[PDB]
């Protein structure tokens, strides 16, 4: 349907606004939107978001009450709520029946088409009982306020924009919809010490739709570039495929990407390393990469298990004509046991939350993506994102 | 930014002042003999993501059987990183066997 | 075993069980000083590997078979009957004496 | 005085206002390349618990197959010993097989 | 066949049936490194070969017929009598034993 998620993103924001202004030793929890057995009995909400008039006038917005009434409509437990702005607005304001028969009333022939969808027989005033409306300012301000507001609370100004507020609204988003045996509140004191330690970063569906959308991406993309520039050093993939979308046909695209990029040449040395975990079939892969036109290096002599000497060697290079013995790698994490005689200079962790190579003398970075063309782009494969 | 096609050549020498880079192929030279003269500007690569601009000051082509050889010696000008930026004066030195480009 | 020897196969395998003609008669990379082989020998099954080659082979050896589907009249074939290898190697020129 | 750590090169050819170093290996100067530039320095064993600082004057690759050769060109500026001291004026004479290190 | 086996022939005939004597008794283009060679082998039915050849041959082999127009007494005109072609294999020095 509309699913216009501006209104749940200025709930959630809302409700951060609250937990950053909050007392101590307080418990305060959020009820998780419909669209997601519909756990919690009256823990549900769905809203609608509206801000382009010069002033308050209840008669424009005939849209969401009729969705919101025909959702009440369809099944009982549980809440309804909005939020829009208009200048001279603030608070709640309760509408009369005879008001909200007037937007039930047929003023227009879009809606004498729509009434005819509802059914004859529902509640009007306990509806209104059961639904309430509430204004909002400007949404970008807003979005400005909770960035302005982690500044006073103390934070490295850098570091604010980039890393700690998406990933700080990531976890309000996680305990909004679960499915799980655990707690819906959130204490300040334990939520802060969380996020100041980890050090990750995230890109999903609500983390695209903010105001520092273009300041997110690039801010990464600086970090890896000296790394990005040598010809020979060690790097190391480890990907989940559980959640990321059309997995199976965008790898292929990535890897050749990766290899036409920064293993097609005499002066590299050392080729990439991937590493899948999961229940996957790497037969389909490799013969779909041997179509394409590259060589693979899986480590198996009589494809029952690996040997790590012969995964981890140099393979022979000639320079006119040029030629590769191979220039991949590719294993599953399970298989594999043991470490590598010297140490990565990179492991890059997609979707991963530990891995045993990690080390003090070992960089790694984290992500957590639902599209692969957002790490083309963070890898410099491609130009524009979106 | 664009595809830079297939590389003409390879460097043989490098120093801060002087690039040194080899033809071998007859056809190749012929098939780009314009756009070689010189005056005009090669890209040559150093490293990932980073190019070099250099100009030509000479010309040698010979011809010797114990097939054919193609001199071409070049003197930087400056760099221009993959997104699009140019920046003049270049301390950065290109390994042998990269790869030389012409200027689109 | 023959890779606890110190000798690596091509098999002509990508993965899957399936056998591929290309890979198996493939030229190897060969670098003369310092001296490497990108492999030495050449392994298969006969039921799994269906087609034939490029070039007709020069030698073919029958080793205890009656019929195969390579035999051509352009081909050198030899067929013998064996006991025990240590008679081929000794056909072969590798050991001095019966 | 601290630890310095893996050398680059070995001296070749010396004189009282020249010293000549030989690196063998692209890996190490693609890592070293930012520390190996005309106008820096280079630090030189001459003896147990001696070192003199150069300044480079060159640099020149070149590939040959019979390899890489990378060949560095300094002029001596002074001695540093163990403890710290600094002295301007050097002469002392470097010998063949010694191991060169970057300036931390 | 002997296209499939890997080897060059020549023939005489310039499109046509006919054949020039001029053209089968060509010298033919060799570079020394890398080696290589224009055809290897001439081949051609003797009704069709009218005329004769400017320098006479050293040698003549004639196997299994009695006279031919070329023999003369300025060369060596060798005449055999064989069943089988692994005689002639024996005694050109192609097989070491009979």
């Amino acid at each position: 349907a509309e699913y216009s998620i501006k209104g749940y993103l200025y709930q959630f924001l809302k409700y951060l606004s609250e937990i950053l202004a909050a007392g101590d030793g307080a418990r305060i929890t959020i009820e998780g939107a419909i669209e997601d057995i519909a756990a919690g009995l009256t823990t549900a909400v769905q809203c609608k978001y509206h801000e382009q008039a010069e002033k308050y006038t209840l008669g424009k917005i005939y849209k969401p009450i009729l969705l919101m009434l025909e959702h009440f409509s369809k099944n009982s437990g549980v809440s309804y709520r909005l939020f829009c702005h208009f200048p001279g607005e603030s608070g709640t304001k309760a509408l009369t029946k005879d008001d909200l028969e007037t937007v039930l009333s047929t003023k227009g022939e879009v809606l004498r088409a729509i009434v005819a969808r509802i059914d004859t027989s529902v509640d009007y005033e306990a509806f209104l009982d059961r639904f309430a409306i509430e204004f909002g300012p400007s949404a970008e301000d807003l979005q400005v306020a909770v960035l302005a507001s982690l500044k006073d609370k103390g934070f490295d100004p850098d570091d604010i924009d980039a890393v700690i507020f998406p990933n700080a609204i990531q976890r309000i988003v996680d305990l909004a919809t679960r499915s799980d045996v655990n707690d819906r509140t959130v204490e300040p004191k334990t939520f802060l010490a969380g996020l100041r330690e980890v050090r990750r970063v995230t890109f999903t569906r609500w983390t695209r739709e903010l105001a520092t959308k273009g300041r997110m991406f690039s801010s990464l993309r600086k970090s890896l570039r000296s790394c990005l520039a040598h010809n020979s050093r060690w790097r190391v993939f480890v990907i989940n495929p559980l959640t990321i979308e059309n997995f199976d046909d965008d790898i292929v695209r990535f890897i050749k990407a990766f290899v036409q990029r920064y293993s097609s040449k005499y002066l590299h040395s050392n080729p990439p390393l991937f590493m899948l975990t999961g229940d996957y079939d790497l037969s389909v892969l490799q013969k779909r990469l041997y179509d394409a036109g590259l060589r693979c290096e899986t480590g198996k002599v009589g494809g029952t298990d690996v040997i790590i000497k012969e995964l981890f060697r140099r393979p022979i290079l000639i320079r006119n004509p040029f030629r590769m013995e191979f220039s991949l790698r590719l294993a599953k994490r399970d298989e594999v046991i043991g470490g590598p005689q010297r140490r990565p200079d990179e492991l890059f962790l997609i979707n991963v939350a530990d891995d045993e190579w990690k080390h003090e003398d070992v960089n790694v970075h984290g992500f957590k993506i639902e599209r692969l063309s957002d790490l083309e782009y963070i890898l410099q494969l491609r130009s524009d994102y979106a | 930014m664009p595809d830079l096609g297939t590389p003409i050549g390879s460097v043989t020498d490098s120093s801060p002042s002087l690039i040194r880079i080899e033809i071998s192929s007859a056809e190749d030279f012929e098939k780009y003999k314009s756009m070689l003269g010189v005056g005009q500007y090669l890209l040559v690569a150093s490293g990932n993501n980073l190019y070099l601009l250099a100009s030509i000051t000479g010309v040698r082509a010979t011809h010797v059987e114990r097939n054919f050889r193609f001199q071409i010696d070049t003197q930087p000008i400056g760099t221009l990183s993959e997104d699009g930026e140019f920046s003049r004066g270049s301390h950065s030195l290109p390994v042998p066997t990269e790869y030389a480009y012409v200027t689109p």
